[PDB]
């Protein structure tokens, strides 16, 4: 679970 | 106090009178909550993130506790597999980020 | 180093002989690379994040030089919108989230 957002 | 990486750094929060799990997620700029009650009027909006997109609801001004430090600001709520924490917050209560050294 | 929020945490790293920008992501279990040509043998995998999954390439012991600083792991190739360096490394680099 790879967890940046934009 | 300060925290090491060697496991998910969650913290606990209180919004909306509930209490949850989040993750401080310094590659975030947004705070994004799964779906939950919130009190208020909110706009539609879209966010992205590794695998695509998703919609949420934004919610303005909210007020969380997260470990005990508050900060107010927006707060997303949509179909994120995880709750989030982002820059939006982590700059209120103070994160920093430090590494290394020599100097 | 320490490292302030009010902007993407943004460092420089080196890896296969390449200069690139990557984000400093204690959000992500691990390091995730736009595409890139790295050597070597790899296996395929699916990891996912908001918006669903995507499915990458994984290549294991590879050395990245983080912001000066040197790290030895696994590291993902895929359809990332953006160059994420995950716990996987901060780890090694001495990475802490202080507040």
């Amino acid at each position: 679970e790879t967890f940046y957002v934009d | 106090p300060q925290v090491t990486l060697w496991q998910r750094p969650l913290v606990t929060i209180k919004i909306g009178g509930q209490l949850k799990e989040a993750l401080l997620d310094t590659g975030a700029d947004d705070t994004v909550l799964e779906e939950m009650s919130l009190p208020g009027r909110w706009k539609p909006k879209m966010i992205g993130g590794i695998g695509g997109f998703i919609k949420v609801r934004q919610y303005d001004q909210i007020l969380i506790e997260i470990c005990g430090h508050k900060a107010i600001g927006t707060v997303l709520v949509g179909p994120t597999p995880v709750n989030i924490i982002g820059r939006n917050l982590l700059t209120q209560i103070g994160a920093t980020l430090n590494f290394g050294g020599s100097s």
